[PDB]
C-alpha cells in the first residue's frame, strides 16, 4: 500500500480555525479509529501544486475556490461524489463556485468577502468615502494614532479599491472569461492604485505594513480602521477594541469591489483515501455542530450549509460582509488565476515602493497576467521559486559548480520545459547562446525584493563580481542593509547584494 | 558568460 492510505492529512492556510477542525477531526477519529492531522503550512498554494502530484501530498486542501480551476485542470482534484439529498443542503450559488466543465470539484464551506473594520471609540463614524482618509488621518495623527492600516503584500487586500473605478481581471464575454481581455491596464484600474500609491507618499500608509504589523496596529487601538474578512474577527474579541464591521469605503462615488471568495475543501486525485475524505467531508464538517466548531475558532464568516446559516443570518458582521460581497464580484477560476494573482503581487509592491511608477507596473502586470509559466524544482524556504516567465532572469546549470546567467525566451509543455539565452555574445550568436532546460537546471532569480536572509552557514550561488556566473559559496552572515557577507570556494570576504544570493541546490540534494 | 580570474 501507499504511505498516505490508512488515514488522514489536511492542509489549510495559517488565518483559519485549524484548531476548531482538529477538534472536528477528533470527533471524526473516535467515531471511526482513523487518525486525522491538520496542518497549516506556509504558502501551501504553492507547495500542494509541487507535490500532490508525485503522487504524495495532502488528502485534503482548503483554499479559495479560485485556485481550485487549475488543480483540477491538471488533474490534481478529484471529482466529488455527493448524492442530491446532499447538494440539496448547500446553497446553491456555493456549489456554482466549485464547478470546472461542469464537473463538481470541491465542497464548498463559507462565503467570505473583505470589509470595513472599524473602533468605535476612537471613531463613532466611519467614512462612506477613500476621499476621506487623507484627512481622517491628520485628525488621528495628533493624538498619535492612525486611521488605516491593512495587507499591502497580498494583492487580494488592494483589490477592492483597485475595482472600484474600473479595474478587472478576466472580462467575462460569452458564456466565458477571455483570457485575452485582462482588465489591470485600464485607466480605471490606474486610478485606484494611484491613489493608494498617493497614500503611502503622504505618510498615511507605510509600504512595509503586512499582514501581521496591521493586526497588531488594530487590536492594540494605535490605528482606527483595517480591512479584513471575517477570519480576523476571533483575536479582535480577546482584545479590548469595541469595533464594529461596515460596507468598504466608496471611490470615485463608486462602491469597492471585494473579490468574494468559497472557502472549499478539494479532495487530492492521487490519494487512496477519496473515500475516507468524503466521509469526514459530508457527515462531520459540513454538519451543525461541525461548523459551528470550525466558526468558533476562527469565524468562517457566510456559511454554505443552509441550515447553520440561519444563525449567523442574524448577526450585523455578516450582514456588513454580505453587503460588500453583493456590490463585488466572484472570483473566476481558470488556470490563468495564479499568473494573474503573481502579476498583481508584483505590481502592488513595486508601485507603493517606488521602485516602479504606477504605469509601469500594471502595464508588466498586464503583460504577465495571462502568460504561462513553469517552477524550478528545487525550492527554498528562503527563496521563492516561482513564477518563471519569459522575461524572467535565471541561474543554468551547463550540461557541459558553474552557473551562468540567462534570460527565459520560451516556457513550454506546461513549464517543464525552457528555451534560455546567455546574453554574453558567443562564438555562435553574438545575441547569445541558446540551451534547452528543464526544471532542474536553473534557478530563479527573483526580480523583486528580498523578503527573508539566509542564516549563517548556508550555501548558496552567489554571482561573483564582474562576473556572469554563480559559483559555490558559504554564507557568513548579512549585513543591515540586507546585502549578503560570502566566502567564496576556492577564492577579504566577499560583499554580494541579496538579489544575487541563491539557494544551493546541491546542498539540497 | 563571463567568468573569474
Ligand atoms: O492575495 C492573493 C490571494 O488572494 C486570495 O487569498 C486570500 C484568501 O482567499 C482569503 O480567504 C484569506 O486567507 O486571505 C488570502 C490573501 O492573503 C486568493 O484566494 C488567493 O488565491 C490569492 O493568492
Amino acid at each position: 500500500m501507499k504511505i498516505e492510505e490508512g488515514k488522514l492529512v489536511i492542509w489549510i492556510n495559517g488565518d483559519k480555525g485549524y484548531n476548531g477542525l482538529a477538534e472536528v477531526g477528533k470527533k471524526f477519529e473516535k467515531d471511526t479509529g482513523i487518525k486525522v492531522t491538520v496542518e497549516h503550512p506556509d504558502k501551501l498554494e504553492e507547495k500542494f501544486p509541487q507535490v500532490a502530484a508525485t503522487g504524495d501530498g495532502p488528502d485534503i486542501i482548503f483554499w479559495a475556490h479560485d485556485r481550485f480551476g487549475g488543480y483540477a485542470q491538471s488533474g490534481l482534484l478529484a471529482e466529488i461524489t455527493p448524492d442530491k439529498a446532499f447538494q440539496d443542503k448547500l446553497y446553491p450559488f456555493t456549489w456554482d463556485a466549485v464547478r470546472y466543465n461542469g464537473k463538481l470539484i470541491a465542497y464548498p464551506i463559507a462565503v467570505e468577502a473583505l470589509s470595513l473594520i472599524y473602533n468605535k471609540d476612537l471613531l463613532p463614524n466611519p467614512p462612506k468615502t477613500w476621499e476621506e482618509i487623507p484627512a481622517l488621518d491628520k485628525e488621528l495623527k495628533a493624538k498619535g494614532k492612525s486611521a488605516l492600516m491593512f495587507n499591502l503584500q497580498e494583492p487580494y487586500f488592494t483589490w477592492p479599491l483597485i475595482a472600484a473605478d474600473g479595474g478587472y481581471a478576466f472580462k467575462y464575454e460569452n458564456g466565458k472569461y477571455d483570457i485575452k481581455d485582462v482588465g489591470v491596464d485600464n485607466a480605471g484600474a490606474k486610478a485606484g492604485l494611484t491613489f493608494l500609491v498617493d497614500l503611502i507618499k503622504n505618510k498615511h500608509m507605510n509600504a512595509d505594513t503586512d499582514y501581521s504589523i496591521a493586526e497588531a496596529a488594530f487590536n492594540k487601538g494605535e490605528t482606527a480602521m483595517t480591512i479584513n474578512g471575517p477570519w480576523a474577527w476571533s483575536n479582535i474579541d480577546t482584545s479590548k477594541v469595541n469595533y464594529g464591521v461596515t460596507v468598504l469605503p466608496t471611490f470615485k462615488g463608486q462602491p469597492s469591489k471585494p473579490f468574494v471568495g468559497v472557502l472549499s475543501a478539494g479532495i487530492n486525485a492521487a490519494s487512496p483515501n477519496k473515500e475516507l475524505a468524503k466521509e469526514f467531508l459530508e457527515n462531520y464538517l459540513l454538519t451543525d455542530e461541525g461548523l459551528e466548531a470550525v466558526n468558533k475558532d476562527k469565524p468562517l464568516g457566510a456559511v454554505a450549509l443552509k441550515s447553520y446559516e440561519e444563525e449567523l443570518a442574524k448577526d450585523p458582521r455578516i450582514a456588513a460582509t454580505m453587503e460588500n460581497a453583493q456590490k463585488g464580484e466572484i472570483m473566476p477560476n481558470i488556470p490563468q488565476m495564479s499568473a494573474f494573482w503573481y502579476a498583481v503581487r508584483t505590481a502592488v509592491i513595486n508601485a507603493a515602493s517606488g521602485r516602479q511608477t504606477v504605469d509601469e507596473a500594471l502595464a508588466a502586470a498586464q503583460t504577465n497576467a495571462a502568460a504561462e509559466f513553469g517552477s524550478s524544482y528545487w525550492t527554498s524556504e528562503y527563496n521563492p521559486n516561482a513564477p518563471i516567465l519569459v522575461g524572467s532572469e535565471v541561474a543554468y546549470k551547463p550540461r557541459r559548480g558553474e552557473w551562468i546567467q540567462c534570460e527565459v525566451l520560451k516556457v513550454v509543455a506546461d513549464g517543464t520545459r525552457f528555451e534560455v539565452r546567455d546574453p554574453e555574445p558567443d562564438e555562435l550568436g553574438n545575441s547569445g547562446k541558446v540551451y534547452k532546460c528543464n526544471r532542474k537546471e536553473l534557478l530563479l532569480i527573483p526580480p523583486g525584493f528580498p523578503t527573508k536572509n539566509y542564516p549563517p552557514g548556508t550555501k548558496v550561488l552567489a554571482r561573483y563580481p564582474e562576473t556572469t556566473t554563480f559559483y559555490p559559496a558559504i554564507v557568513i552572515g548579512t549585513k543591515r542593509d540586507g546585502t549578503c557577507r560570502l566566502r567564496f570556494d576556492g577564492e577579504k570576504e566577499t560583499e554580494v547584494t541579496r538579489r544575487l544570493v541563491l539557494p544551493s541546490p546541491t546542498a539540497l540534494a | 558568460a563571463r567568468t573569474k580570474q
